[PDB]
């Protein structure tokens, strides 16, 4: 799981 | 009938013809008031203000709000407003007349249940209730059920927390059997809701959590679902940590690990941690539950996400004990217990009513002084509502009278930004947001302090953060933006108290914003086109001032999601100004929610919108709000 | 373990290993009794009597009745029996030891809940409860629901009457809405039953009656059904008259025609008639409802039919007020009210245990003196049960303590007739039926009078029929068959009282007759073949005494409905003697039920069997029982 | 409807 992204 | 006192006569003398029972539409109290003041009251009404609405806005009043005789509208809008004003103020004719004028001019309004019920014989003016599950027993479950049934006779939503009911397989004394757990018990409440909305609150360490979060899944695995009710997670920080660091999470039955929902922060962490080491529960990977959460949200929009520790650490009601849920719409953060059912006392300030175009030209300004003033009026209204309200159950009367919490909200934020020509995502929209919520907090607390001087502070004021000079932004460790004098306010509060435990909770305005013709609460526009056929009126005027609006536009704007990006005859300043909520970064949405939240007593319903959803975007969007210190990380996930 | 006191030790010290909670299987009380009397108790047991059962009869005890440790049987049958004996009698060791012997020898037994629960910490020894709907309000409905939920934690059936809930469309004060009526409310109780059987009682003048009688229909018209609960009609004589004479019947909401369920006979007729003329309801053809009833019965076996006026006019409990239902199985006729929930205190006498073959040859006789005696013992047991019982709700404690009603039943009637070589339909079966029920009534009332002399009469004895010398057969305007001295009994009753308001209610024996190896209650054999492979043992021996039994017989008897008519190597006396219940005229069944009923305090569960069912046969079968003065016109319709 | 029959 990826915490730190473009949303 | 064109005469308020006469429509009051008709409504009061109404008789149900089918049965021969006299069925008064007005309370004795409010009827006696109208008659003893009929001339002042009747000639105060400005009937010209009935045309100060829209078509779909008037039709909302007509369809559902205005009182009816034989299925025939019996009230004009000015009558409804004057009824609400009197319902709120009773004998205080001058207060009534002010509320009449300010509401009729559209500076603010009151929540639906107030508008329905103010000045009628059972005046249930409050939006929602936060119910504690009374005890982990048939007795407690069925006492709670009865209470929820009683609450639903006069409607308004229920937020119910069930952290204390033992999970599937749990032992029961005197029987060969084990508990069915939560789902079967949820189906009992669902059925009662159907017979007579419901939000359900749970901490993610509860052993029935996987089934709980799928309560609304489409694929119908028979009697393990309950579509009708909304699941909401009450998330402890430890949960989010464990997910982030990819560690473990332990599931407990509250009977094998008691007290978890009765502490928060470090005391929770210590007690949770000790229980995990005593092998009291079942360990899995934190991320397994996390994964299941986001699948449910992606598919159903639920469960809602509200951060337990943020709510409790930053609540002025923390001297009461631990807050165990929020409400149906995720803005209320108020204490509840087996004998205290928290009540939502709601009203919304119309933000665009304060835009002033002063000293020629294109220049419009925002009147913060008039905003401060109107927020003061609504705060007083809302206090009048606490006292004059009809409480469907005693738990709710006890709660409201003891702590006197209030929830002021807003509508037309997006409208405000657009009329002032500010992009939602601009530095100027960011500053105006901070200033508005600052003045509304300052004004509500100032008016509430005035009230405390007149009538004494609420019963549980002493020992509260506010009484030690700790105001909401203090609990966020920030300095207030400083448009208003906080030192003087804080000084007066410590000396005199406030009348209200809590004051702010920007809510879903829904049908009370449809009437006034403004966009829902603090949200941006979901489309520049609603419904028929209505384009964003601010957008519509700009396309007419470029002479490009026609039918070769109405088609486009329809089959294009109401979006204006990618229209060639449209200036860049317009595109910036009429971004759809799908087109605004959700990071900006969360940043702006974090800005206003230092001024929010309770929480606010943060709907989130993901265009091209992935488990990674959603995870990031969640952790972002969580590290921002948000109480409500998410109301509904809207998608696609 | 072969030692009663030791298995009592184990059961008492039991600890739930999974949880570490001590989980005693025996009450403190009964444990202290066993220990203080361990030698007398232990050496009283005759373990040879464990082999005095059948295979499928022992397996019924083993599968569900005998207490278990780690899912392992911990009690032998003699232990269970001695536990029940002590559970009933407590300190009265000599009474206990007698019950031990009489039960172990199989003269009588006690209902399931007694056998499960006698001598355990929550000793809920009663079969069923008759609940009043508390009030026509959310409050009353949800108080009633809670009570039914409480009752279902320790199980045993519920008969619930709902004549007072307003029907669909009925007005509700303070709302635009009208009532949903009964079906939606039935679905709330259904769901509670599922969460934690139910019989529902209604008078056929109720405006939701058409929907009510189809509660169990297969073709699932969505949320208008409720399969799980049993509908039972509470039929006033006026209804049956109107159907017979082809006239009209009026449907009312109890709020537009109040009090109908609070009177009976002529006072009902007068009040019903006045309401019909005041145009308070909706008139239809009586036969339209009738038609719908019989369609429902033909298809589902329900609704049950119990005659309200017969029940009330012929109840010794008539000084209490009007009786508004029967129970799950249609034998109990006991008063209930919002604060009094009637209780069924059940036990069955084994009728074949009294057959004696005396003075050589084929001649067997029936020992009525020993029957009289054993019925006296059971009556006393049942009184001990009233007092030592655990009541799940206070309504039930109040009811049982105040009127002390008892329900003695029978099992092995068919067995008795067959062992004595009497065809069910013979003049000799007809006389033996009358004599048995006479002696059981005489004995129970005699024992109950003895009890009244010792401890006083029940609280509501004065003003009762029995206190004015009116006994049950008197209320049928008959002279008793006269095997027992009624004059002397009646004299003693008027002088001393009886301890019990009621004494007799032959019930479905079900699993307590499977253990003793007898046919259900007062019914004939449904087949001469049950289940595996077991033929009627009395039939089996007769086919072996003609040497015709083999495999070219077991096939036949299977694929032939267990019938023996139309077998060529079978004497006529055998055919007569082993008629299946499908082969006995239902007129004979109703005649024989009418004979015993003059001796029945309450009612009895009359299952009816129609081979080739038509609306005309069913109508005739109903009116026949009705003109016979039957209280219970029909329990289940079994068909095909 | 027929009341009086062989059943
Ligand atoms: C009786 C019953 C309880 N329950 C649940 C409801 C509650 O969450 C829980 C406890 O029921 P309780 O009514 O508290 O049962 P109890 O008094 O015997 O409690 P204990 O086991 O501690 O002695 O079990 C069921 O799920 N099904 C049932 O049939
Ligand atoms: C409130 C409510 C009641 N009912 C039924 C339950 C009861 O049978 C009946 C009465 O409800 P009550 O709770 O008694 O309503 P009320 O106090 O307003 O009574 P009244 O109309 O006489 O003033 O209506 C519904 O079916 N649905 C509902 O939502
Ligand atoms: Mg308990
Ligand atoms: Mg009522």
């Amino acid at each position: 799981f990826t915490f730190n992204e473009d949303f | 009938t064109k005469q308020f006192s006469k429509v009051v006569e008709d409504l009061y003398r109404y008789v149900n013809a089918a049965t021969g029972k006299p069925a008064p539409m007005i309370s004795d109290d409010v009827y006696n008031i109208v008659m003893e003041n009929k001339d002042k009251l009747n000639s105060a009404i400005v009937y010209d203000r009935d045309f100060q609405y829209s078509y779909f806005g008037f039709k909302t009043l007509e369809r559902s709000y205005l009182l009816r005789i034989n299925g025939q509208v019996a009230e004009r809008p000015q009558h409804l407003i004057m009824r609400v004003a009197l319902g709120i103020h009773g004998r205080d004719i001058e207060a009534a007349l002010e509320t009449y004028n300010l509401m009729s001019l559209k500076y603010f309004t009151h929540a639906s249940p107030t508008l329905f019920n103010a000045g009628t014989p059972k005046p249930q003016m409050s939006s929602c209730f936060l119910v504690a599950m009374k005890e982990d027993s048939i007795e407690g479950i069925y006492d709670t059920l009865k209470e929820c049934a009683l609450i639903s006779k006069t409607a308004g939503g229920i937020g119910l927390h069930i952290h204390n009911i033992r999970s599937t397989g749990s032992y029961i004394a005197g029987t060969n059997g084990t508990s069915n757990g939560l789902i079967p018990m949820i189906r009992v409440f669902n059925n009662t809701a159907r017979y007579v909305a419901f939000a359900l609150y749970l901490e993610p360490w509860h052993a029935d959590i996987f089934d709980f979060i799928d309560i609304r899944k489409n694929h119908g695995k028979e009697e393990i679902r309950a579509r009708d009710l909304f699941p909401a997670l009450w998330i402890p920080d430890l949960f989010m940590k464990r997910v982030e660091e990819n560690g473990t999470w332990t599931l407990f039955s509250p009977t094998s690990a008691p007290g978890l929902s009765d502490c928060y922060g470090d005391e929770f962490e210590a007690l949770y941690t000790r229980y995990e080491k005593e092998g009291r529960g079942k360990t899995i990977k934190a991320q397994k539950l996390w994964y299941s959460i986001l699948e449910a949200q992606t598919e159903t929009g639920t469960p809602f996400v509200v951060y337990k520790d943020a709510c409790n650490r930053k609540s002025n009601q923390k001297n009461l004990g631990v807050i165990k849920s929020s409400n149906l719409c995720c803005e209320i953060v108020e204490y509840s217990a087996p004998d205290e059912t928290a009540v939502c006392n709601l009203a919304s300030v119309a933000l665009p009513a304060f835009i002033e175009t002063s000293e020629d030209g294109k220049t419009s300004t925002y009147n913060f002084k008039k905003l401060h003033e109107i927020a003061k009026v609504v705060t007083r209204n809302l206090n009048r509502v606490i006292d004059r309200n009809y409480y469907p159950v005693e738990e709710a009367r006890k709660s409201n009278m003891r702590h006197r919490p209030i929830a002021l909200g807003v509508q037309g934020l997006a409208d405000t930004f657009m009329l002032l020509r500010l992009p939602f995502d601009s530095e100027e929209a960011r500053l105006l947001n901070i200033q508005i919520f600052e003045t509304i907090y300052h004004a509500s607390m100032e008016a509430s302090c005035e009230l405390a001087q007149k009538d004494g502070p609420y019963e549980t004021f002493q020992g509260s953060p506010a009484s030690q000079g700790i105001l909401q932004f203090d609990m966020w460790d920030q300095k207030p933006y400083g448009m208003w004098d906080w030192d003087t306010l804080r000084k007066d509060i410590m000396k005199h108290g406030v009348r209200n435990s809590l004051t702010m909770a920007p809510m879903p305005t829904a049908s009370t914003s449809q009437i006034l013709g403004y966009n829902e609460c603090f949200e941006p526009v979901t489309s520049n086109m609603y419904s028929f056929q209505v384009v964003n009126p601010y957008l519509l005027r700009d396309l007419v001032d470029l002479g490009i609006w026609d039918e070769g536009m109405k088609q486009y704007l329809i089959t294009q999601n109401g979006s204006i990006q990618g229209l060639p005859n449209v200036p860049q300043e317009l595109k910036d100004l009429y971004k759809t909520v799908w087109e605004i970064s959700q990071k900006t949405i969360i940043n702006m929610a974090a800005d206003r939240s230092v001024y929010i007593d309770q929480s606010h319903s943060l709907n989130l919108f993901l265009r091209a959803p992935t488990m990674g975007k959603l995870t990031s969007m969640h952790f972002y709000g969580w590290k921002k210190g948000l109480k409500t990380g998410m109301y509904y996930l809207r998608t696609q």
